[PDB]
């Protein structure tokens, strides 16, 4: 229900919420969330 | 339909992806359904003479090709068009045969300075039956070409219009192409499509008659209900006053009624699409050349190029050449540049050797200007077996002998040996690439299910399990038949499962297609 | 057996039995199966070559006839393209077998009003017939092997 | 040889994940599982 | 010879056996010069692969 309520914010931030997986210090696969900047994403999409 | 299915499978497996696989499948099913509707509509309720050598050779080639009152007028016209639509392909084969016969007869022309500085082109035949035969065959060929155009227009143009309308409707309803976005101004297709949007008959072939409303309601709040109404040429005032109170006047049936009931804007849009269709243009060019053949009989030779389009084996052999056509053209350009460099060197240093004249009084220097030298090189050295050195002068006993032998050997190796080797290699690799694509299609279809994607081994756990799964459980024909049945059945008569699938289909959600799952996996333990 | 009997009527009919090596030797049978694997495609390619050469013959007959004089005696010309049958035979028999196409055998185009049209004619003949179609034949055989 | 190299690259990228190396079938156990894994879970762009 | 035996032996034009001879020469060119040599090149090219 909360996710349905917050769908707008999640959609707005979808292109900027970067997500990766690592083998953490706990010896388990952990998922890390961080911020991707618009400039970085545009540079990534640049054809070169 | 089997050929269409095979082509669709080939396309999906080779060039198609995986996220759009079900989208392409549903599009193929829709096209097949429309084609079947069209089919149902049309369906009715010693010494040897050179000529002696010529007659026998022609039979051999043909064998290769063969091996590989208003109411009364309306009914008659419909019968005629249905006949043409049914026999379209037969008419094309007949046109090809007529072209071959005409060209065989053409092989007997002769040219003289006297009647049978102008010249007489006359047919030289002992029998004397060939010239009347040529006349009748040319007339019949032109007639058959016209009939082929009509047959195409009545049989295959409807599918083109259907596909265009379907794509435009989907773009309007799920992309807001003319509402949220705009064409890119280089997309001539969309720019032209901007003409049928307001037309009263936008969905004439596409069966979805609710497109205008669907789009209006979906994008209506953001753009208002008046901008969308203006763009789609739909009147909300009508939509309401019609429900409130309306009349059914019946116009007097007649040609006047037919004339007033003509959507010029749609018709104009329809003609643009047709005249931009490739196959229709090919048929029109065929007709034009056939007409020109009555102005000059030798224009009928152009119709021998129709073998590439007609014979399937030849089409594949030529697709081998055209698979790397861009690379072949670029290779020819590279050859031109290399020969230009050689021309530059020859013009600057080796000019004394380019005298192609035997009369010492009248020299003929082919490399005293760059244009002439380049033409000489490209025209003669490339075609020579050993390069330019075969044709230009001998270098022996000259101060530049070694420079020249290096020049000639490098020309031979780079131009004659390598670049031509590149061309042969492009063709030879095209053959192998096409074979590999076919093998990949076969391997995929025999290793995994098209619908769910599960491997063959899991199903083969049971005797002939994969065969049963692909023939009964997950069958492409059954899925297409279900789409047809669901489209024809009334929404009021839809059952719960049918209604669910119908809603998902209307919303273009392909999650009802099983993916990585099946009945056997779902109920594995109970079934076991 | 029939050819063996005919060999007693004429001894040279016994040469027909040398074709038995294809049936007998296994290695030769495989090498020839390489050729016959795409036999239909090879035959259709030869037919396509015939059609293309016919088109070139049509063009030459209509426009380039002055260049098809294969005679050295000015008193006795030998025009090989004054009729379509003769011109087609000349093309198929001589241009195809020529190393650089028809241009190797028919007259020089230099110093003529149709020189550029003719050089285009000859280059296109060389590229389409000599280079590409023969490349198609070699490619069919090479792909059969693979 | 060049064509074969290109085909091998395509086949690898469509059969196994670049990061973890697990095969596509395991992920495809779920609808579009491999696509989701390679677009959201283990994404080279996200790692960079 | 580049075009087979026909390149070197006499011209067939204007002879009672002209068509038999042109068939002879064309078949020689296609079977010997074009195909068998194509077989040799194909054997080498397939060995590479
Ligand atoms: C890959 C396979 C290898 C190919 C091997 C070689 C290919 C040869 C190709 C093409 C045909 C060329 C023309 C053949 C000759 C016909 C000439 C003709 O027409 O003259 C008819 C004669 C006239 O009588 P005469 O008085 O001059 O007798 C002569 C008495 N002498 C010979 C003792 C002096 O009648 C006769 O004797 C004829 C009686 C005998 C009939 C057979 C003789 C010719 C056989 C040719 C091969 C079969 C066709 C090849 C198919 C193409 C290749 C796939
Ligand atoms: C989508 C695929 C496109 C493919 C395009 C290829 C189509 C072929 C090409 C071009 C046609 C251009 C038409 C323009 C000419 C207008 C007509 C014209 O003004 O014509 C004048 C002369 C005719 O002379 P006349 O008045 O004395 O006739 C006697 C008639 N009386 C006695 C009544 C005077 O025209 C002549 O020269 C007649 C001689 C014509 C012989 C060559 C015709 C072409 C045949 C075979 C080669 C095909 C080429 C293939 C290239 C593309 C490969 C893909
Ligand atoms: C299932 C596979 C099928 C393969 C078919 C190929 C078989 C070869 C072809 C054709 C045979 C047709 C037989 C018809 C002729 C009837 C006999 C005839 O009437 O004969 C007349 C002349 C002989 O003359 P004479 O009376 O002066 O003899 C002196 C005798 N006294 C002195 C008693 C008069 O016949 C002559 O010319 C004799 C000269 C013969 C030399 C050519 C024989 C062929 C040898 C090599 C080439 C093979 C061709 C391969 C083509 C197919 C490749 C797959
Ligand atoms: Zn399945
Ligand atoms: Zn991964």
């Amino acid at each position: 229900n909360f996710l349905e309520l917050a769908e707008s914010i999640l959609e707005y931030f979808r292109p900027y919420l970067g997500r990766i997986e690592i083998m953490g210090a706990s010896r388990r696969i952990e998922r890390i969330y961080f911020e991707i900047s618009e400039t970085n994403r545009a540079q990534w999409e640049m054809p070169q | 339909v089997k050929e269409s299915k095979r082509q669709f499978i080939f396309d999906v497996v080779n060039e198609g992806g995986e996220s759009e696989k079900m989208e392409m499948f549903v599009s193929f099913c829709e096209d097949t359904i429309f084609e079947m509707q069209i089919a149902a509509q049309i369906s009715e309720p010693r010494r040897l003479t050179a000529r002696e050598a010529a007659t026998a050779v022609a039979a051999l080639l043909w064998a290769l090709v063969t091996r590989a009152f208003w109411g009364e007028l309306e009914v008659q016209r419909v019968k005629f068009l249905n006949y043409l639509s049914r026999n379209f392909y037969t008419l094309r084969f007949l046109a090809l045969f007529l072209a071959f016969a005409i060209n065989f007869i053409l092989l007997f022309y002769k040219v003289s300075d006297s009647p049978p500085n102008m010249v007489y082109y006359f047919l030289e035949e002992s029998t004397g039956y060939m010239e009347p035969a040529l006349r009748c065959l040319s007339l019949l060929h032109t007639l058959v070409a016209f009939l082929c155009i009509i047959g195409y227009n009545c049989l295959k143009v409807p599918l083109v219009i259907f596909k265009r309308e379907k794509e435009l409707a989907r773009k309007l309803e799920f992309d807001g192409l003319y509402i949220t976005e705009q064409p890119e101004d280089d997309d001539v297709k969309g720019q032209w499509d901007r003409l049928v949007l307001n037309t009263p008959s936008f969905p004439s072939n596409y069966w979805d008659k609710f497109v205008k409303r669907k789009v209006l309601d979906k994008h209506g709040d953001i753009f208002g209900r008046e901008r969308i109404a203006e763009l789609l040429g739909m009147d909300l005032a009508s939509l309401e006053i019609t429900a409130h109170n309306e009349r059914k006047p019946d116009p007097p049936p007649g040609l006047l009624t037919w004339i007033m009931s003509i959507d010029v804007k749609y018709q104009i849009w329809k003609f643009g699409v047709i005249f931009t269709d490739n196959s229709f243009l090919y048929l029109g060019w065929y007709m034009v050349m056939s007409l020109l053949g009555h102005y000059n009989n030798f224009f009928f030779a152009a119709h021998l190029l129709d073998i590439a389009m007609g014979v399937k084996t030849l089409r594949t052999i030529l697709s081998s050449v055209t698979h790397n056509g861009k690379q072949l053209v670029m290779t020819v350009g590279l050859l031109a540049v290399v020969v230009y460099l050689y021309t530059v060197v020859a013009f600057n240093f080796f000019r004394k050797f380019y005298n192609k004249s035997e009369d010492e009084d009248e020299p003929d220097m082919k490399c005293d200007d760059m244009m002439t030298c380049y033409l000489f090189h490209m025209y003669v050295g490339v075609r020579a077996g050993g390069g330019i050195g075969d044709e230009i002068e001998d270098p022996a006993g000259d101060e530049y002998e070694l420079y020249r032998v290096v020049f000639d050997i490098t020309f031979f190796f780079f131009v004659i040996v390598i670049l031509l080797a590149i061309i042969q290699g492009l063709i030879i690799d095209a053959f192998g690439e096409l074979r590999d694509q076919q093998e990949q299609v076969k391997e995929d279809m025999e290793t995994k299910c098209f619908i769910c994607g599960i491997g063959s081994d899991y199903f083969d756990t049971t005797p002939h399990g994969f065969e049963t799964h692909t023939l009964e459980e997950h069958n492409l024909a059954n899925y297409m038949f279900f789409l047809m049945y669901l489209i024809n059945k009334d929404e009021t008569e839809h059952t719960g499962q049918e209604s669910y699938v119908w809603k998902m289909y209307q919303e273009r959600c392909w999650d009802f297609f099983p993916a990585g799952d099946c009945f056997r996996k779902q109920y594995e333990d109970q079934l076991s």
